């Protein structure tokens, strides 16, 4: 059985989660206290809620995820709201106090108090799992729990673990907007793990979906609960194919196989193609052939960057509902004939297609609209170097004058910390820059 | 007599022989539940070609379903025709391949491929007198390419006599759904050359082309074009199956198809193909099937025969026809087109007749082709091979697997000799 | 007359016991109230219940078995249960305490107090005896009483009696799974009446059993009601040829004149073919050709042993039902053309088929189906020896320390004997060695 495991890190690995497990109990027709209606004498992992739900006895449905933070507080949110009988008791793991913005509480003071207490919980849901296929890490970079504690999990992950897939969905932090100063901080410290321990590694920051909820979609003004319904559709559709049939089916190991070129060129950015507004869902052509141009538009990007400033390396197509593939083979043709759209020199073979018949939920008080049809496409592409420019230059200018460094050392960690975490980050932009050059005979 | 036994690997293998094992279930008319129902008495002799018949008159297939995820097994059982199998045959793992070679043929493959042998072995020893095999499988998969090549090269070490062919699917760089499919193609090649009888090459493009083209239809899927191809998996054995004026069984085709040894990939072909509406207005004779054969667009294989010259072509006629019509349709077209075919070879072509035509349709034909123009399918993919593979890319999904580079240098340059196999015996009179 | 006594010894002898007599009640067509019903005016002892059923007056058939237990408590499940009118009240004889897992309990210390009044149980039913053919003891060497106790009877046996065949249906211990932990004890001190005093000494063991129903069968969950419904089939066609006409009919001795080489080298080890769930049972080939090939795969075993690690010293084909013969001779000839399939050197005409007509019968709520056809074949191997060598280990490891010796030795018993039933275990062992081999000249 294809089970997966989500942990959710932090308050903003919660607060997703929150709209992430809004979404599979809509997917899978469970009510929010765990209960599948009578109206289902069908085959439950045939429709396989089996890899995010382990089915307790008399017909109970609660998940394969952890809920982790420092604070009290933010599971609190959890407990009650309406989720208060979805989840297990014991997977809400709280501390009582948070990290504080601050990679070195997170990691090494407030963190390893919880840490085993964590990885015990894993240890429960790892040995109930047949298939088990990797982990979901949810956080963002630039707090602490999100930063410190992941960077502590993930070390753990790797060493019980090893073999299996380890999925992240960070927020990286947006150029103009922050909201704590210390975040350039907690971002470079958390390169470290990112790199090495993680599979996947996906970046999302807040800017670019500001422009998709205003510009596609005409809200006036969306709060985190907004986008987060807009992250859970792309991670949704991602695991869709592990937990419903299609044809070309793909797997969580079938993206590393077919998106990542080399060990640590793995920050694909996804993107998601048909968000529209009710009123602006008619006046559709919504196509196959309009939302594959459409994942391709440097506007509808999920990350503040403009893939025409570097060149693709791989993309990768997974589709859902009503589906004729000669429609997307026709509408990958047209995209190998702009000259817009740089691979590089040595892709030749642009990228993979993956198609599900299961079509998306529309989320109730939700953002979209019912749309037949709707693309990922998740795709390394030497454009995110770019947001690494505009941050390590952040970092290089408050190091410069060793601004918040006694706050860290005072926590447990050292001064030289700082020097290897940029010289680690700088060999990455290196490598965007080598990755992105054809060789010449 | 004359059994096949039928080995459908992967996802793509399983799909084509659901709609293969629908159509013979057809020609013989079992039920979906696998009773016969049939009225005359030609489609029981023959049927222990393809079926077991057990216990009652209900027929089980001699065929064996192999899979690294359990997906598809889980959809063929709950279908329609999940009834017909023996569910000792539904063999699977639980990690899925993906869509890596490495991962199909050294980890995760060998680990399954002796609960594997062990069903081949129930097969083989019930048997009067086997004669051959058959993959059904894809080129650029993981357990399709892989474990495919495994099983075959474990059973040349069991039956190394017996014709064993592949329908294998072969890629095409116009339609492009797998970014590594020239890593997982051109090890597997390398396998098919040393091991196999015959080799039925197969791509996407040639399949669409015939449904746009052709058969005038609009919105082509995987269960679409197979279909197709369940229907050409149908003649190549017909006179195996039903009595004919001449017969050919799958040692006939492979005898005189096949001049050099390693030169065992063919290029078939089906007429006819109308849309429906444009079918009283075809007249349906032999001259009119004869020409559809010898045309470029009703080729599976996305290729032109005008790129190179035919060695050998074989024709299986399928109806109540002539032996004039047929003897002289196949004489005015090695005339006609004698610069298209070797000239080496006197009689490129060699004729079958069945009496059996399928089941809607009087004097279909089944075309089969050994043309040079087939290099120009091992070209595109060893262009698209050494393009990554001179930066390494994707290489440690491989060489994580049991693998080194020194298999892949190996493996480009036994596809790229043959593509100077073919060069050879185009051109140099 | 061609009778039989059953003795059934312990927990596990007394609940085989229950899974026999419910099938042979099936086999003659008895109620479990002891009636024939009204529609058998046909000839009873021509269907020859007269082996396994004195018929009492008034139309009443009650069985010559005598069930024996030193606990009340296994044998007042059949009291009640539903056979509590099928049974002979006097035939089931309770003691007050168990031996309790302790071999010197149930040979000297409590078997000793209700020995004579089993052994006049014996009596009351060997004079009522014809042609007494002999005695089927059923144990599981790793009970006291199961070891003790049948070690006590099976002395007395040989000195009243001497002449006739005395089958033992023993379970042995399985490799990994065990539940006492002085089972090794147990087994050693009961290899001295096993080889000495038995003149065909079977075993099984759960673990090869537990395969069989998961995988040829298909059932998710055994317990030990489902194994002895098999181990009952066994036993029903091993005695079905006494009792029942075909052509090739075979007593109780001629299995020992065609299986037993020498005195000492005769425990052979059964197996049975047709193990088929009822949906399996359709996509069937269930021919005489498959089935007899099917006897010797190294998975259909009844014990953890592998024949491709020994040779074959005897095989013995017992079939019922609908059979020709000349279809088995050809399978025969195959098993001789095998070379996967070694028998030794000396043998060389290799096997006894016996054939019998009666059919076996589907137990209600049984595991297995309706088949044509059905095989045991009990064969002599020289891989049954493997079995010992990983329990003699488990023995000479906890006897190294003389761990639970103080229990025994206060019971009735010596150190000294532990050190007898060692040698007397390592002599079978190497006799094994002696007669795998071929001589040469
Ligand atoms: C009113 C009438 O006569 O209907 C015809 C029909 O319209 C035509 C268009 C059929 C039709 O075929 C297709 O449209 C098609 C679909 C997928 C893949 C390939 C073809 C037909 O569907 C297919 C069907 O074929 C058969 O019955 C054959 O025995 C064939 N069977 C299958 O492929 C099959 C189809 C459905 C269910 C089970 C089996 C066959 C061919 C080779 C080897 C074995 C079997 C036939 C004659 C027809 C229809 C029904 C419309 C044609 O095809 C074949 C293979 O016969 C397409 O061009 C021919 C010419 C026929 O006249
Ligand atoms: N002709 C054909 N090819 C297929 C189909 N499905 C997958 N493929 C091919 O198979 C390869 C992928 O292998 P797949 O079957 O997904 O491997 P899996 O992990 O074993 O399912 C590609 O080269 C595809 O073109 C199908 O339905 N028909």
């Amino acid at each position: 059985m294809r089970e997966c495991i989500s942990i959710h890190v932090g308050q903003a690995g919660v607060q997703i989660g929150n709209a992430c497990w809004e979404l599979y109990c809509l997917e899978h027709g469970i009510q929010p206290d765990g209960q599948m209606p009578s109206d289902k004498t069908i085959g439950g992992g045939d429709d396989s809620f089996n890899t995010f739900f382990s089915e307790t006895g008399a017909g109970k449905h609660v998940p394969r995820a952890v809920f982790v933070d420092l604070e009290p507080t933010v599971i609190d949110e959890v407990r009650t709201g309406t989720y208060r009988q979805l989840f297990h008791p014991e997977q809400l793991i709280t501390g009582k106090e948070d990290a504080a913005n601050n990679y070195a509480r997170g990691h090494y003071t407030i963190g390893k108090e919880i840490i085993d207490l964590v990885l015990d919980r894993i240890r429960k849901l790892a040995d109930q799992c047949t298939g088990l296929q990797g982990f979901l890490v949810f956080h963002s970079f630039g707090g602490g729990t999100g930063s410190g504690f992941t960077s502590l999990l993930m070390e753990r992950l790797s060493v019980d673990y090893g073999k299996k897939s380890k999925l992240e969905f960070s927020i990286y932090p947006a150029p103009q907007v922050s909201t704590a100063v210390v975040e350039p901080y907690n971002s470079i410290l958390t390169t470290h793990t990112t790199l090495e321990h993680s599979d996947c590694a996906f970046m999302v920051d807040n800017e670019a979906i500001y422009d998709i909820c205003r510009r596609n979609l005409d809200i006036e003004r969306p709060t985190y609960t907004n986008l987060n319904r807009l992250i859970s559709q792309i991670v949704s559709s991602i695991t869709a194919s592990l937990r419903f049939d299609g044809a070309l089916n793909v797997d969580l190991t079938e993206f590393q196989t077919n998106l990542v070129p080399y060990p640590r060129i793995h920050f694909p950015l996804a993107t998601y193609a048909p968000v529209i507004s009710a009123e602006k869902a008619y006046h559709e052509q919504l196509s196959v052939a309009e939302i594959t141009n459409a994942c391709f538009e440097p506007a509808n990007q999920m990350v503040k960057c403009d893939p025409r400033h570097g060149k693709y390396m791989a993309c990768c197509l997974l589709y859902r509902g009503d589906v004729v593939p000669k429609d997307v083979n026709a509408a990958i043709a047209t995209i190998k004939t702009k000259r817009s759209i740089q691979f590089v020199d040595w892709c030749p073979t642009g990228f993979k297609v993956g198609i599900n018949y299961q079509p998306p939920t529309v989320v109730p008080g939700g953002d979209l609209a019912k749309v037949q049809r709707a693309v990922c496409m998740l795709s390394n592409t030497t454009a995110i170097a770019e947001a690494w420019a505009r941050l390590d230059h952040k970092f290089d200018l408050m190091y410069a004058k060793r601004a918040f460094v006694h706050w860290y050392v005072g926590e447990g960690m050292e001064e030289g910390e700082f020097s290897e975490a940029r010289e680690d980050m700088a060999a990455l932009e290196k490598d965007y820059e080598e990755v992105g050059v054809d060789s010449v005979e | 007599m004359r059994e096949i036994v039928h080995i459908q690997a992967g996802q793509c293998g399983n799909q084509i022989g659901a709609k293969f094992w629908e159509v013979i279930s057809d020609e013989h008319g079992i039920d979906p539940t696998g009773s016969y129902h049939g009225d005359s008495d030609l489609q029981l002799e023959r049927i222990n070609v393809y079926y077991n018949e057990a216990t009652g008159n209900k027929y089980v297939p001699r065929a064996i379903l192999v899979d690294l995820e359990p997906g598809t097994m889980d959809s063929v059982r709950s279908g329609p025709f999940g009834q017909i199998f023996r569910p000792d045959n539904f063999v699977f793992g639980q990690s899925g391949a993906g869509n890596n070679w490495a991962k199909g043929h050294y980890t995760e493959g060998a680990e399954l491929v002796d609960s594997v042998l062990d069903v081949v072995r129930k097969e083989s020893e019930s048997c009067d007198c086997l004669q051959g095999f058959q993959l059904t499988h894809s080129l650029g998969g993981g357990t399709g390419s892989g474990m495919g090549t495994l099983l075959i090269s474990k059973i040349r070490e069991e039956y190394p006599d017996r014709i064993m062919n592949t329908f294998s699917v072969m890629p095409s760089p116009k339609v492009s759904d797998t970014v590594v499919e020239p890593y997982n193609a051109t090890l597997s090649v390398h396998q098919l050359v040393e091991n196999t009888d015959e080799t039925y090459c197969i791509d996407n493009e040639a399949l669409y082309d015939i449904c746009f083209r052709t058969l005038k239809l609009t919105t082509p899927t995987y269960g679409d074009l197979n279909h197709l191809v369940s229907a050409t998996m149908s003649g190549v054995t017909t006179c195996l199956r039903f009595p004919g004026q001449l017969n050919a069984d799958l040692r006939k085709l492979a005898v005189n198809m096949v001049p050099f040894p390693r030169l065992h990939f063919f290029m078939p072909g089906f007429a006819p193909l109308t849309s429906r509406g444009s079918q009283q207005y075809r007249a349906l004779t032999v001259p009119e099937l004869t020409q559809q054969m010898f045309d470029s667009k009703n080729m599976m294989a996305a290729c032109d025969p005008r790129h190179g010259r035919y060695l050998t072509v074989a024709a299986i006629f399928r109806g109540r026809m002539s032996m004039k019509e047929v003897d002289e349709q196949m004489l005015n077209v090695q005339n006609k087109n004698s610069s298209y075919f070797v000239e080496w070879i006197p009689n490129n072509v060699k004729t079958a007749v069945c009496d059996i035509p399928p089941r809607g349709l009087k004097m279909s034909a089944t075309f089969i082709g050994n043309s040079t123009a087939i290099q120009e399918l091992f070209k595109r993919i060893s262009e698209q091979f050494t393009a990554m593979f001179r930066r390494k890319a994707f290489l440690h999904w491989y060489t994580g697997e049991g693998m080194d580079e020194m298999e892949f240098t190996e493996a480009e340059s036994n596809m790229n000799d043959l593509v100077s196999e073919y060069q050879q015996y185009q051109d140099a009179t």
